[PDB]
Parts: C-alpha cells; sequence; structure tokens
RNA sequence: GGAAAACUUAAAAGAACUUUGGAAAAAGAGUGAAAAGAGCUUGAAAGAGUAAUAUGUGAACGGAUAAUUUAUAAGAAAAAU
RNA sequence: CGAGAAUAGAAACUCUUGAAGAAGUAAAUUAUCUACCCGUCUUGAAACACGGACCAAGGAGUCUAACAUGGAUGCGAAUGAGAAUAGCAGGAAAGCUAUAACAUGAAGAGAAAACGAAAAACUAUGAGAGUGUAGAAAUACAUUUAGCAAUAGUAUCUUUCAA
RNA sequence: AUAAACAUACUUUGAAUCGGCCAAGUCUGGUAAGCAGGACUGGCGAUGCGGGAUGAACCGAACGUCGAGAUAAAGUGCCAAA
RNA sequence: AAAAUGAAGACAUUUUAACGAGUAAGGAAACGAAAUGGCGUAAGGACAACAAAAGUAGUAAAGAUUUAAAGUAAUUUAGAU
C-alpha cells in the first residue's frame, strides 16, 4: 500500500538574473527592488515560491519508495525504527566507515528494515571478482 | 589537575619552550628505557641516551639492534649504524630515530654513569620507603574504623548493592511535564524502544522453554 | 507532611544503616524550569575574562 | 519554617497543592457534574436535490 | 523625559574598571594575616 | 521651487477609517458650571439623604 | 542577545527599516535638547509645560538633612511592635503596663493621623505629632510622648 | 474578489497560561476541561482570568478580603492573583483561594482560623462554584497610569516624567 | 508471543543481540502478496452481474 | 611615510644512470605509503587548452507545453469448489 | 393508482502494456506561446538619468550610560544590599554567607515659613451562584441572591491665594 | 426599513509619511498649453491580469497552487481563438 | 474563528466555514491547543551504543567537483571521484 505523491511544481525556483551573472548564485532570494520585473509579477516572469505550492501533508517528505528517512550511525540506531519498518528506512550517514556499514546492513536485514545506501562504500568487487 | 602557578598549561608555550631549549636541557629530554637485564642490575628505569650505547628498536618498520653512532640534540633524534639508506647514487646515509622508540641493551659507562646510576638508585629506594610509610598509615586509619576488614578488599572484585528500596515523592507525577519537548520525545522513545527489546526477549524465552 | 524515610547505606560493607532519615523539605520545592533558566543564563557568564582589540 | 543558613529565604509553594489533574476529574464524575464525551458528527456533503433523488 | 547625560566630554579615558577588585581582597587579607603574625595585637 | 499649497484630497477617506468617535454618555452628564442655586439645592438634599442613611447604618 | 534584535530580521531589506524617502541621516532636529523654543517647542509645550523659566527662591547651600523627617500614620503604629504584642496587651487600661511604641528607634520622627487605631490604650513616643494624630491616640485611650 | 470591512486577524484574547510555568499550565488544562464539560460560567471566568498577564492580575490584600467577606461568613473568596497582607488592620477568619499567598498573609489567615486553599483544592470542593465570592484587585492604582497622556491638557493632565531639571 | 511487527528471519551465523532469538527456533515464512480473492464461478446458464 | 611574503615528507630517501638536445630540459629508470618533484598539504571561481556531444539568416539568456535522444528507475508471487 | 407503515428483494468484474525498462523525473535539441537592465532618487526609467568589464575574500544598526513601555520571573509594604567591604571551604577573577549605610516605595501639597488625609463612605450599571417550568438534544423563560473590575457622579478629609 | 458577536469600545507603545501625479456631463488665472492652482469622488504611486496594436492612470476585473465549465470589457476575411 | 479531544500520538491534534494582491512599515525569544513558522555561519555549557568501553573517524575526517533525492523556499540529505 502506497499513496499517490503529487508534486505541484517539479522544477527549481532559481534566483532572478542568476542565469546572466556568475556572482548571482541560483539559491532563491526574493527580489526587493523597487523596479524589479519579477516581484511585480510581469507576464513571462511571475514564478516565485508561495505556500500554495506545498505538497499534501499526508505525502510530504516521503521518498519515492513510499517510506521516510531515518539516518543511522551504528547498529543501535536501527533499534529505534524496528517497530516502524513499514514507515521508515535506514540511511547510513556519509562518514560511517565501510567496516561499520556491513554491521548495519547485516543487522538491518535481520530486523527487516530497508537500507537506502545498500551499495555504498562497497569494496572493489566490481572487476576480477 | 595542576596547582602550581609558576608552570603553564598552554600548548603554544609548551612547544616554544621545547624548540628554544638550550643544549643543557635537551639532553634530559633524550632519555630511553633500560632493558630488563639492565633494569634488574641497576634498579634504574631510564637514563639519558649516550654515544656507543647499544639499543634495540621497538617501534617502526625495522626492529633491528645496533650501536648509537650519533646523538643529535638539535633534531631531537639519534642514529644507529645498522639503520641506513642508500642515497640513490649509491652512498648510504643514516636514518634518524626518536630516542623514545628504542630501549638500551648495553651501556657505555666511563666514570659519570656510575655516579648517575648510583644516584638514580637511591632515589628509587627513598621514594619506596616514603610510599610504604604513607600506605601503612592509610591502612592504620581504615582498620581503626572497620576492624573486621582488611585493606586488601579494595584490590578485589566489588559486589554491588542489590536492595532497591523506592521512595514516594509527589513529583514523579509531574516528571513528564517538567521536560522540554526535545527531551521528552527522546525519553519516551527510549521507553518504547526498551519495551520492544523486552518483548522480543520474552517471546524468545518462550520458544527456548518450548 | 509525612516526608518519607530515606535509607543510608554504608559505602564499604554495603549494609544499610538501621536508622532511616526523613526526606528534607527541600526535595518538595516546586520544580521550575523557567526560573532556573533565568538564573543559569546569568551565572554562566560570570567566569568570563575581559577581552578587547 | 524560614531558612537558618539563608536569611530571608523560605521554600515556596507550587501554584497547585497536588500537581495532578486526575483526582479532580474523578470527583466531578462521582458528583455527576460532567457531560458525556462528544464525537463530532460526520458532516454530510452537499448534494443536488434537483438531480439527486435520494 | 528630558535626558541629562554628561557624555559630551571624553568619557572613554574617564572609565575606571574594577577588574582588580577580586585581587584586592586577597591582597588586603594577606596583609591582615601577616600583621597578626608579626606582632599579633598590632592588628587588634 | 514652488510647491502645491494645500489639498483636501484623501482627507475624508482618512477620517472614516477609524470613523467619527462619538463621545460617551458620561460626556453629556457633566454639571460643571450649572446654576449656583440649583447646585446648592442638590447638595443640600444629598447631604440630608446621606446623613440619614449613615445614621441608620449605625443603628443596626 | 544580539540574535533576537531586529537587525537579524531585516537582513535583505535595503533600508534596514528606516524608509526610502526619508533616509536615516545623522540628525533628526539637533543634538540633545536643541530647539527647545523654536522647532521642538510643540514638544516641550506638550510634555513639559514648565520646563523653561524660574520659580521659587534660591537656597545657596541647602541643608537636606534638616528636612529629613520620616513620618508614620496612626494605623501603621502597631506594626512597629507586631500583632502578637498587640493581642497580649489588648485588654489593658489606665493603671497597668502598656507597651511604648517609640518611633525614633525605628527611624520615624513624626506621627500623622490617617486611618484607624485598634481600640486599645498605647503610649506613642515620637519627636513631632500632628493635630489629628494626637486626637486619635487620645480618643482610643492613650498618651503622646515627646523626644529629643 | 469580495468586498469585506476587514480581514481576519488573530483575536486578541489569550487562551492559555502565559510563560513556561508547568503548574500554571496544568491549572489551565484543569479548568479548560471543567469549562468545556461542566459548561459553567464560573469555570469559564476562572479559565479566562488565569490567562491574563501579570500586570492584568493585580493583588488583593487581606483588608479587602475582610471587607468584601464581611456579609459572607460561610463563603470562600476566589481571587486569581497574589494575596498580600495589610499590616495596618486585623485579619478575620476566612477561607481564601488564590494563586499565591505572601508569607505574612498566609500566617495571618492561618492564625485567625482561616484556610489558604489553592486552585486545585477549590476545584475539588466547589468545581462549578457554589460558596465562592469572585474578587479581583484594582487596576487603576498603578503608578504608570499617572503619566499616560499629554500633560499640557486642559482637563486631565498627565504627570510629567521627571528628568533634567524637573522643578 | 511475537509482536505483530516482529517477523523473525534467519541470521547467517552473524552477530545478533542477546534478545534476538537464535536460528534453531526461527521458521521462515513465505512472503504473501496476494490479498484480494479471485472471481467466483457460477452456473454456465446464468448471466453475469456485469 | 611605510608594505608584501606561513605549510613537500615520518624521514631528503631532494631523482642522478642511459638516449635526444648547443643548453635548459624531455623520455625512460629510480626513491617514497603516496610525487607530495622543490612555483612542492588541499587546490574553488574568473580566463584558457584538449576530448566527447549538440545547435545556427542582424543579439544572447529564461518560463509553460509536448516530441526525440540519453540516464535513472517499479516484480516473484500465483484462481474457483 | 396509491404516499406512511409493516412484511420479503438482489453488486462483486473484464482486457492490454512493463527489468527486452512501465508511470514519473532530469539534461540537451527542436516546435507553438511567452519574456526590455539590474540597484537607486523620482509623480513617473527598459530609458538618450547615475553606479556596474569579470571572479574570489573582507564589507555597514555595534558597545557603554540614563529613562519609559511591554512580555516571562522572584519577593511583596516592602524590594535590592554581587555599596564598598569582611569571612568560608579549595588551591577558585567562579560559588556560598554576612540584621547593613543607602537607593526606589509606603503621603501629599506649598516659592517658603508653617503643615500633613474617613461620614470604618454614598449612587448608577455591571462579573458569579442557586431554584422552578418547558421545549425537549442542546437550550430558552420566570424568581431569589451577590454585588468584584471599570466608568461616571457624589458627601467628607490634607495642602495651596487658587483643586 | 436594512445591516452588524472574529460585533462593539478601546488602552498602551511605536514605525513610515506629509516633493505627489491622473481622470472628469467641475471651477478660477491665462490666447492657449502634456501650463498654474482649487471643491467631491475614484485611481496611479503601492498593481500584476484580459482588451484598447504599443501606453502609470482608460474599459473589464484586482492575484495562494491547479482541473473543468459557463462569462466581463471587447471581438468573429488572414496575421488571430471566434 | 468556533466546536471536539488531549500526557505525548504527530504532520504544530480532529472537524466545519470564511479567507490568500501589495511599496514604505510592523509582526524579538518562550507561551498544548502555543501572542507568525523556519534555514544557515562560528564559539561556550550539556546530551548522543544505557548490561562495565556508550556519536562518526587510516575498512578514510574536514574541504573540493559532480549525480540523484527531500523541502513552497531559505537549505538539507546520500552516491561517485
Amino acid at each position: 500500500i502506497k499513496p499517490k505523491i503529487v508534486k505541484k511544481y517539479t522544477g527549481h525556483f532559481k534566483r532572478f538574473d542568476s542565469n546572466r551573472f556568475l556572482r548571482v548564485k541560483a539559491s532563491w532570494r526574493v527580489p526587493r527592488g523597487i523596479d524589479n520585473r519579477l516581484r511585480r509579477k510581469f507576464k513571462g516572469t511571475n514564478l516565485l515560491p508561495k505556500i500554495g505550492y506545498g505538497s499534501a501533508k499526508a505525502t510530504r517528505n516521503m521518498l519515492p519508495c513510499g517510506l521516510y528517512k531515518f539516518p543511522v550511525r551504528n547498529t543501535t540506531d536501527l533499534e529505534m525504527i524496528m517497530m516502524q519498518n513499514r514507515k521508515y528506512a535506514a540511511e547510513i550517514s556519509h562518514a560511517v566507515s565501510a567496516k561499520k556499514r556491513q554491521e548495519i546492513i547485516q543487522r538491518a536485514k535481520i530486523l527487516n528494515i530497508r537500507v537506502l545506501n545498500a551499495d555504498a562504500r562497497i569494496k572493489k568487487q566490481e572487476v576480477a571478482q | 589537575m595542576k596547582f602550581n602557578c609558576k608552570v603553564s598549561s598552554n600548548p603554544s608555550k609548551a612547544r616554544k619552550a621545547l624548540y628554544t631549549a638550550n643544549a643543557s636541557q635537551r639532553a634530559l629530554m633524550m632519555s630511553a628505557r633500560l632493558s630488563k637485564e639492565l633494569r634488574e642490575k641497576y634498579n634504574v628505569i631510564a637514563i639519558p641516551i649516550h654515544k656507543d650505547d647499544e639499543v634495540k628498536i621497538i617501534k617502526g618498520h625495522q626492529k633491528v639492534a645496533g650501536k648509537v653512532t650519533a646523538v643529535r640534540r638539535s633534531k631531537y633524534v639519534i642514529n644507529i649504524d645498522k639503520l641506513t639508506k642508500t642515497k640513490a647514487n649509491g652512498q648510504t646515509v643514516p636514518i634518524a630515530i626518536r630516542p623514545s622508540n628504542v630501549i638500551i641493551t648495553k651501556l657505555f659507562l666511563n666514570k659519570d654513569r656510575e655516579a648517575l646510576l648510583a644516584k638514580k638508585a637511591e632515589s628509587r629506594k627513598s621514594y619506596k620507603e616514603l610510599v610504604a610509610k604513607r600506605n601503612e598509615e592509610v591502612a592504620k586509619a581504615f582498620t581503626a574504623v572497620y576492624p573486621a576488614l582488611n585493606m586488601d578488599i579494595f584490590g578485589k572484585k566489588v559486589e554491588p548493592i542489590t536492595e532497591k528500596k523506592p521512595i514516594r515523592i509527589p513529583s514523579k507525577k509531574m516528571a513528564e511535564k517538567l521536560m522540554s519537548k526535545p527531551t521528552l520525545r527522546a525519553y519516551k522513545t527510549g521507553i518504547k524502544v526498551h519495551k520492544a527489546k523486552n518483548a522480543i526477549a520474552a517471546y524468545k524465552a518462550a520458544l527456548a522453554k518450548k | 507532611s509525612l516526608r518519607p524515610f530515606v535509607t543510608i547505606y554504608d559505602g564499604i560493607t554495603g549494609e544499610a544503616e538501621k536508622t532511616p532519615v526523613r526526606l528534607p523539605a527541600v526535595f518538595l520545592a516546586p520544580i521550575r524550569g523557567d526560573v532556573v533558566h533565568f538564573v543559569y543564563r546569568n551565572q554562566s557568564k560570570n567566569t568570563r575574562q575581559p577581552e578587547g582589540v | 519554617k524560614m531558612a537558618q543558613g539563608k536569611s530571608g529565604f523560605r521554600i515556596a509553594h507550587a501554584q497547585m497543592a497536588v500537581p495532578d489533574m486526575k483526582r479532580v476529574v474523578v470527583a466531578a464524575e462521582k458528583a455527576k457534574l460532567l457531560r458525556a464525551k462528544i464525537v463530532l458528527p460526520k458532516v454530510p456533503k452537499r448534494a443536488n436535490p434537483l438531480k439527486n433523488w435520494a | 523625559a528630558v535626558s541629562n547625560i554628561h557624555f559630551c566630554k571624553d568619557w572613554r579615558s574617564k572609565v575606571h574598571t574594577w577588574f582588580k577588585q577580586p585581587f584586592r581582597k586577597i591582597r588586603r587579607h594577606q596583609t591582615r594575616v601577616e600583621k597578626a603574625k608579626a606582632v599579633f595585637p598590632a592588628t587588634i | 521651487s514652488k510647491d502645491k499649497n494645500r489639498s483636501s484630497h484623501n482627507q475624508s477617506h482618512k477620517a472614516h477609517r477609524n470613523g467619527f468617535y462619538k463621545p460617551k454618555k458620561s460626556a453629556y452628564m457633566s454639571t460643571k458650571g450649572m446654576n449656583v442655586q440649583v447646585l446648592k439645592n442638590t447638595k443640600a438634599q444629598r447631604k440630608f439623604a446621606l446623613a440619614k442613611k449613615l445614621e441608620a447604618k449605625k443603628a443596626a | 542577545a544580539t540574535r533576537f534584535r531586529q537587525t537579524r530580521r531585516r537582513r535583505g531589506h535595503v533600508s534596514m527599516g528606516y524608509g526610502r524617502i526619508g533616509k536615516h541621516r545623522k540628525q533628526r532636529g539637533g543634538r540633545g535638547n536643541a530647539g527647545g523654543q523654536h522647532h521642538r517647542k510643540t514638544w516641550f509645550t506638550t510634555f513639559h509645560p514648565d520646563y523653561f523659566g524660574k520659580h521659587g527662591m534660591r537656597v545657596f547651600h541647602l541643608k537636606a538633612n534638616k528636612y529629613y523627617c520620616p513620618s508614620i500614620n496612626v494605623d501603621s503604629l502597631w506594626s512597629l511592635v507586631g500583632k502578637d504584642v498587640q493581642a497580649q496587651y489588648k485588654n489593658a487600661k489606665v493603671g497597668e503596663e502598656v507597651p511604648v511604641i517609640d518611633c525614633v528607634k525605628h527611624g520615624y520622627f513624626k506621627v500623622l493621623g490617617k486611618g484607624f487605631l485598634p481600640k486599645q490604650p498605647v503610649i506613642v513616643r515620637a519627636r513631632y505629632f500632628s493635630e489629628k494624630a494626637q486626637q486619635k491616640i487620645k480618643a482610643v485611650g492613650g498618651a503622646c510622648e515627646l523626644t529629643a | 474578489a469580495i468586498d469585506l470591512d476587514r480581514h481576519h486577524v488573530r483575536k486578541h484574547v489569550s487562551k492559555t497560561a502565559r510563560g513556561n510555568n508547568a503548574y500554571m499550565k496544568l491549572l489551565v488544562r484543569l479548568y479548560g476541561f471543567l469549562a468545556r464539560r461542566t459548561q459553567s460560567k464560573f469555570a469559564k471566568t476562572i479559565l479566562h482570568r488565569l490567562c491574563l498577564s501579570r500586570v492584568n492580575r493585580p493583588i488583593v490584600s487581606t483588608s479587602k478580603l475582610a471587607c468584601l467577606m464581611k456579609k459572607h461568613p460561610e463563603e470562600t473568596a476566589v481571587c486569581v492573583n497574589t494575596v498580600t497582607y495589610d499590616s495596618r488592620y486585623p485579619v478575620p477568619k476566612m477561607n481564601v483561594c488564590a494563586l499565591k499567598f505572601t508569607k505574612t498573609a498566609e500566617a495571618a489567615i492561618t492564625k485567625a482560623g482561616g484556610k489558604c486553599l489553592r486552585f486545585d483544592e477549590l476545584a475539588l470542593k466547589a468545581p462549578t462554584g457554589r460558596k465562592t465570592v469572585l474578587i479581583r484587585g484594582k487596576r487603576n492604582v498603578r503608578e504608570a497610569l499617572k503619566h499616560f497622556g499629554k500633560v499640557c491638557a486642559k482637563k486631565n493632565p498627565a504627570k510629567q516624567y521627571k528628568g533634567k531639571q524637573t522643578k | 508471543s511475537a509482536p505483530q511487527w516482529f517477523v523473525p528471519v534467519k541470521a547467517g551465523d552473524a552477530k545478533v543481540p542477546a534478545y534476538y532469538p537464535t536460528d534453531d527456533m526461527i521458521q521462515e515464512q513465505k512472503k504473501k502478496l496476494r490479498t484480494r480473492k479471485g472471481a467466483k464461478i457460477t452456473a454456465l446458464d446464468k448471466p453475469a452481474w456485469n
């Protein structure tokens, strides 16, 4: 069972004039200029973030697989989402070593918890093995 | 903790005093431990290293033994004849070794190491009699209050108190209402997690009994 | 105000002392997080050493 | 009693004597002063009587 | 309220800070103790 | 640099946002500056009624 | 707490909450109480209507210690000794011992007459007395004593 | 669009105890439940007054409790505020329920034979309010209220914040 | 009994906590994905409701 | 009056011999855990060079909607009596 | 013929496509529609109005002192006394203790001398609590009592030439 | 008569602002002015959208993100939907 | 906004109804039915494997370059080098 996750706008809200100057990054900033084309909602350039774009509360922050995210740093972190394995999914942190990742992956299979980094930091077993 | 106001616990001032230490104080820093055979003969733990002293390397790639050919107090290193590297074109050069990674096996004792090894021996004995004197007074006080017991009970295994008397205080009812939201959700999560761990152990025990 | 009894244990032998001691009334004071936060916010700045360019 | 080692300081009383809400709830239920719990009725959706015969 | 602040003169060089206050206590106490040691009823 | 002198434009719209504050009832009940003899008559009766009331309160 | 100021909520707005037409300039009409009679006159008139001028006579070297005279009303006399002492001597009269409420020891030099006294005799000793204070003390059945 | 008189803004009534005091929050829950279930105007009044700020919850002294309770002998004064002690006048016997009792005020009520209840004990004894006398303190006796307004006014002048050369 | 959320699986001789049951008392269960019943079969002479 | 300029490695073990070249250097070889190769920890943006791919009549860039190409990416259970 | 009401009545499905890559998403290109240079003073700028070649890093409501309002806090006719300062353990720029000078307030008016507050108050409207009846589900009417806050008006009292 | 309980009455603290411009079944000075100055209202400023080819003010109508349907001003030979 | 429920769920509770343009300007923190909600930089005090070895780290940290995902957005998360 998994609901239909509907996104109202799948594009990116890019900062105005970010495509013309390299000093203006693409992270959004509301234009406060008194003569700004975008902030006056001219035809053609009237795309600003609003609360109306917010996705449905039921299907918010939900990964495409149908579950949520729950970062783990060791095996004991998995024990917090073993009652909710139909709701959460383990996501090993980026700094966790390869030796510790095997223990988490091995235990999470025991507890029937999905891991979203199941093929992360794997050894060189890709050629000649 | 340090209680002397004259010395400083600043890492920046510690390193600076190390790099600007004169030749007199650079010799005491270059000290190595005596081997088991030499420790039993002289009852000395460590002495500053010397030329023609034989040592054995205990940390590093090669644990060879040799004779100290150079003590370089400016670099804070020493040189061993055995440990050398050929300098590409064919000639060999010594490899520096920190004195703390070697232990002395044979001593070069002309006339002053006899003075030093003797002086460092009486110091060891005089401190042992001081520790012994203090350790007997602590024992003398402990028995004066617990005559049936012995001071040796502290060096053995400890048996915890198993009694679990509870106390009724009219604040346990509010304990969850005195928690902030960040720390209440963590407290209740740990409760729910522990119950699940306790429920599985109960289920496992039934199968083991079965 | 019963103030229940509190047991005193021996640290060496582990045997509880035969005479319990009543719970002092300071343990029934109101537990105010806000008032503590007021005081702790202030007193935590009292160890600071002067600085300046 | 006023403190001896802290002149002028006395332990305060909480805003409530017994900081528990349960004993008051059971007293009014015993005294039959509380109405019954209410579940909000399901509000029917608007229909078109000119076309929906039901 | 009509403000009355006499800051129009150079107040920055008129500032006296009491950072030596915790150390005055130790200094005076050590002299009081040393006085009694020297000749005890001199600090009487 | 001549400027416009005065305009009533937007003054009635401004005046009706928080509209005309009527006075309270207590504004029409003031008696300062009334007739001198009428004030004397009213005070004489009030002092007579109050004294009688307080005398009765003292009896009971 | 500089993280709770308004500067942190106005990062991004150009004028930092001071307006575009009327900028935030150095002065807004002078330095201090300037223009007390020219362009801030409507301010001093409105909020300090007696700021300018002179009144009363000059005292070249005032002695503020000579005007020091703490005062206590009659209704607050018995608090100087306590409600427990007051109840102890509640049923006394002329002839037997009555507590003496001295006020100079407590720091009050004058006794004024306001409020009511408990219907008991008392001996009030102070430096100065009021005309209505002494009436209320004597009517209750007490005495007035002077000091210094 | 639609032509309204005004747009919906937050109503300026408090509906919870201000601050983080755990006990005052518990009282709001206790009387929010009582007002909702019993549907009594008394519990609505206590719930409304518990959510006023400190400045709007003025104190009532034992002198005012004594006078207001004179013709109410077997009654319980209910004041949602601190109760201070008027040392000038005697304290009769009375049962008072209040948020806080001053050390000197509580000892004066207790010694005279009265009882100093809190707001949980009152809800246990008179939840809907049956032998209660609602009492609140004066608000206009604050020293701030003197200085509000224009002191140049002809009718009710203000009180002139003092400062430089205030003759 | 077992919690409703607990579906034990065999451990490949790996490290498991003290509370987790061992292999000898774990019997695996086939994953079940079909929860809707199929269509019924009626008489050949009668017409379908659909 | 009055600046700028910090960092190889654990250790110089700072390539060392051959071929091409007038020489500087380059290509091998070698040291080192790793060139980190002395313009030496990492190495961003602006600006170039090489490789792959795509587009084209007096600006260029952005947005909505589709098409084409490429990439990502959803499963091992199982019917009626 | 027949509403109400009473008695008996029945819905569980198909086909296509997808790990030989379904549904969606991203990037590039093409096509239709659409799109004037940002910041700024200005009634009004895309402006033939000014600054801006490009990138990185630095870059502008801060601190001290006095007052007021307001939200949380402690105590309450008191509050503070981390005023100096004097002690304690511990070695401590931290912590604790100090029947204490004083600061603000408890009393106000007058330039000053000289004074220094009750008829143990009154009137109006107002918060709350019961009882009964009824609709009948909630809830509405009648009656008894209470008079807080607040606003206004008053009698009385202190000071002033004047309230 | 009609409307009005997120009604009504406010209290305190404070920001910005007082260069304005336009239209008209209006007026005064002027030959007149996209000139100067006023009375009442609505706008622009602070405002995008559909229409007038283009336009600060005109006409319709004032804006959370969208799907479908009737519409407004105004249009229906092609650009351009009819 | 109003009803309902309420020691802890969770998505800052459930239901119903109305509403949502905007320059200058305002809405400090906290406030269970919360008197606007949040993201980011650095430093200080605590918390971070509850059975006596208790956050991550040479089985690869920080940083950098990119590929994808979550969020209306500020930004966050993970893979590869």
